[PDB]
RNA sequence: GGAGGUCAACAUCAAGAACUGUGGGCGCCUAUAGAACUUAUAACGAACAUGGUUCUUGCCUUUUACCAGAAC
RNA sequence: AAAAAAUUAAGGUAUGUAUU
């Protein structure tokens, strides 16, 4: 991190939050972080189901807890059409992240738990996201967190867990929160415009390889820029041909002089050749 | 290019793929600006000479028309769709998708064997055939 | 230009909002389809502004849609730094003594609720419900007087006019009393060893200078070797070893030094 | 080609008749934000174009009497001569 | 008038000496733009995440996954 | 009283006729 920093200037941007304010459609008020939370939790679960609906997969459902299961066990045919993105997984398990916290603020407030336990609870449930979600199984390289994670762990839990020294309490998030809310706020914009441009589309449905192909397109596009409109198809595909048959006679060390050719012609396949040639 | 003609409406497309009885009708979809739709359009271009005893070629551009872009579904610089009798044919690469084609093809060669195998394949009713290499590890 | 609303107009809204739900609300391109896009922003916010465990319950600002399509959380959490450690310390404490106090500690199953199970209003079961005491800490009265009195607020410090900056809390300023007091809370968490001296071969410096001379320290890191051929070994006058003459390591501590 | 040539439809849709089968304010802000960041935020032809206009000059005639298929290297005669050698095989003897 | 506004809009954003251009005021002073050099990249942020390209390590020679180094 | 985990996914659609 200190070997590679970065350092930008965005005197661009006026926040997303700000601007998405502004107009008709929005209003803004205070509430419960709980209550906010719940209502997060249904907002997803509707959205992806629509999603979902719109393509058609029918025999797959949502459980509350934002496991995606078959109704019935399909064809391989339908296990094609359910083949479904990466990215869309990658929002799902998510939210199925974020639900699991907030449910347990939730029994809390409920006053079934105890604060210690809560505590203990969503600490576990930060260093052990890759075994609650599985959400590793559609980004890779959140391993990297995860780890990390992992490692804070071992460390803390020296630190306060050998004296007495056994079994959960625990409590302390700080750090490992930390690392998540910093994943999350490089993976944001990748979401953002693949969910973006999957609904526009519920809205709407050198080198050698590419040098020399080139090479003829431009030649051929000024040649037949001059030719008099009259004659032009007819002039035009012989003039295909001397730039076929000049390449040839390169090659096989052949001269390629014509008889009748106007100059300024022999001129440009003359270059061309040559530029092909190197 | 200049070589193999193209289709200026969605209407000289569906004439197209009807009043050719005999032959396959093969179509490039894709846009003249993309890397990958002048790498096709050559190796079409040099290949449909030698076919044209069974295959016709045409060109179009999704711009152009996009009428066909919501029943065929068309992602990516350029699909290639094999049409016979309007039956929509099909094959398995080994890539996949077995509508339509996507990947570029490498030798003249093994493009006029698809060619040859559709048509053979396809002459006896036949909705798949199977390409004999099968370049899912390409694409 | 932009008023603040009363909560219960939320609530309406989301009363609706339920009936109206999923495949039914397809036709919404204005409000549904612009709203979601930015529906995962909207999650960053609230799990940062997560309330805390000295906290009973954190009430939010946030921005919704008349549609009822998502819901914004406005605050960012401006914390005062000392203050925040001492906290976090506070808590530390609590954590060891509540441990040492007995066997049984139960940890959550996890999955909270079943599958099937549908939500739980917030409104009817959770509102009523009461907020069941946090953490805290039994700090004595006489020792931590300044600090006692607003310690475990969401703003550690109200609206003092000398104390603060004012109602917005950006710039903080304390008595020493008050620092000696924060300071002493905080020591539990923080311990380092002060002195520039005994980062002798941990700084960043060092630890540069190892990646890019691929020669980690016993502690330190080690990456990739960074300059990729090690392929040249000449025997040679200059370095023949009839000529040189041998004591001591050469212990790679002593490439980073010098 | 002879449809090619023709040019008219019916008002008519294309899927339809071949008889086919297959196998505003947020917008307005997102415009304004995308604008926020372009704010912020051909060698060959070159090389050719020079000569281009140099060709301007060129008269009509001269462009008809331009000599048209001229084959240096009797790649044909090669190719087929090849072909036939290349043709049937044989079994070897035993 | 003043403090505060978790209200918005619009500009900029490391610092310094020295060169060139423009504008204003009476050769001098002030502002803006470009280029070069230094500080240590003392930090616009005692915080640090993702992606693209080009290279170099492992790969099924495939990905809407990656391993761990480099530069942009 | 000697010891279980740290790895994920696409490249898997039978034609063809008949009915809707």
């Amino acid at each position: 991190n200190e070997l590679h920093p970065t350092l930008p200037t965005n005197h661009n941007k006026t926040k997303l939050l700000k601007s998405l304010k502004n107009t008709k459609y929005f209003q803004q008020t205070t509430i419960d972080w709980v209550e906010a939370g719940l209502q997060l939790c249904r907002q997803g679960h509707n959205m992806l189901n629509l999603l979902i609906h719109r393509k058609g997969l029918t025999y797959l459902h949502l459980d509350y807890n934002f496991n995606l299961k078959p109704t019935k066990t399909l064809t391989t045919k339908e296990r094609k059409k359910s083949r479904l993105g990466n990215s869309f997984h990658l929002m799902r398990e998510l939210l199925k992240m974020m639900k699991l916290i907030v449910d347990t603020h939730v029994q809390f407030r409920l006053g079934n738990v105890d604060a210690f336990q809560l505590a203990d609870g969503i600490h576990y449930i930060l260093n052990h996201i890759g075994q609650l979600t599985g959400i590793y199984r559609y980004k890779y390289k959140v391993m990297h967190q995860i780890r990390a994670c992992k490692d804070l762990k071992h460390i803390i839990y020296y630190k306060f867990n050998k004296n007495l020294g056994k079994g959960p309490g625990c409590g302390f998030w700080q750090p490992a929160w930390r690392v998540w809310l910093n994943f999350l706020r490089g993976t944001i914009p990748l979401l953002e415009r693949y969910i973006g441009n999957l609904i526009t589309r519920q809205f709407e449905g050198r080198l050698d390889a590419y040098y020399d192909l080139e090479l003829r397109n431009s030649v051929m596009d000024d040649i037949l820029e001059m030719m008099p409109e009259s004659i032009r198809q007819k002039k035009a595909r012989t003039i295909l041909q001397h730039l076929s048959e000049a390449w040839r006679c390169w090659k096989a060390n052949i001269p390629w002089d014509v008889p009748g050719m106007p100059a300024p012609i022999k001129k440009i396949i003359e270059r061309y050749i040559k530029s092909k040639a190197d | 290019s200049v070589l193999l003609p193209q289709l200026r409406t969605g209407w000289h497309v569906d004439q197209a793929i009807v009043t050719e009885t005999k032959r396959l009708v093969v179509i490039r979809f894709g846009r003249k600006n993309d890397r990958q739709c002048m790498i096709m359009d050559e190796l079409l271009s040099s290949i449909a000479e030698r076919v044209r005893n069974f295959a016709v070629i045409y060109l179009c551009d999704i711009d152009e028309v996009s009428d066909f872009d919501e029943m065929y579904e068309l992602t990516d610089p350029m699909t290639v769709m094999f049409f016979y009798h309007n039956k929509h044919m099909m094959c398995d690469f080994g890539t996949g998708n077995n509508n339509k084609l996507n990947f570029i093809v490498d030798d003249k060669q093994e493009m006029i064997d698809i060619l040859e195998t559709i048509f053979r394949g396809a002459r006896k009713n036949k909705g798949l055939v199977v390409s004999p290499y099968d370049y899912n590890h390409k694409r | 230009p932009k008023a603040e609303m009363p909560p219960e107009h939320l609530r309406k809204i989301i009363n609706t909002h339920s009936d109206m739900a999923s495949k039914m609300y397809n036709t919404d391109k204005k409000a549904f389809l612009g709203a979601l896009k930015y529906l995962p922003h909207a999650i960053l916010k609230l799990l940062e502004n997560m309330p805390h465990p000295w906290e009973q319950a954190k009430e939010v600002k946030v921005l919704y849609h008349t549609s009822g399509a998502i819901t914004f959380v406005n605050e960012t959490p401006r914390v005062i730094e000392p203050v925040y450690t001492a906290q976090w310390s506070a808590t530390w404490i609590a954590m060891r003594r509540e441990k040492r106090d007995r066997t049984h500690f139960k940890r959550m199953r996890f999955p909270p609720f079943d599958d099937d199970e549908p939500p739980l209003s917030y409104e009817q079961h959770i509102e009523n419900i009461e907020p069941l005491d946090p953490i805290n800490l039994p700090l004595d009265s006489q020792d931590d007087e300044y600090v006692k009195d607003w310690l475990y607020d969401s703003r550690p410090l109200e609206e003092d006019s000398k104390k603060v900056n004012g109602t917005s809390y950006k710039k903080w300023s304390f008595d020493l009393p008050e620092m000696s007091n924060l300071y002493r809370l905080s020591t539990p968490l923080r311990d380092e060893v002060t002195d520039k001296n005994y980062y002798y071969l941990f700084d960043k410096k060092s630890f540069f200078n190892g990646k890019a001379l691929n020669n980690a320290i016993p502690g330190g890191p080690k990456f990739e070797p960074l300059y990729p051929r090690e392929e040249e070994e000449d025997y040679n006058e200059f370095n023949s070893i009839d000529r040189v003459i041998f004591r001591v390591p050469i212990r790679s501590e002593y490439k980073v030094a010098f | 080609p002879s449809f090619l040539d023709q040019e008219p439809p019916a008002g008519y849709v294309p899927g339809i008749g071949r008889g086919a089968t297959g196998f505003k304010t947020l917008e307005l802000k997102l415009a304004q934000k995308k604008k926020k960041r372009a704010n912020e935020k051909s060698n060959v032809k070159r090389q050719f174009a020079d000569l281009k206009e140099s060709l301007a000059a060129v008269t009509e005639s001269e462009w008809m009497d331009i000599p048209d298929a001229t084959d240096f290297t009797r790649r044909n005669k090669r190719n087929r001569i090849q072909e036939q050698l290349n043709r049937k095989t044989y079994a070897a003897p035993d």
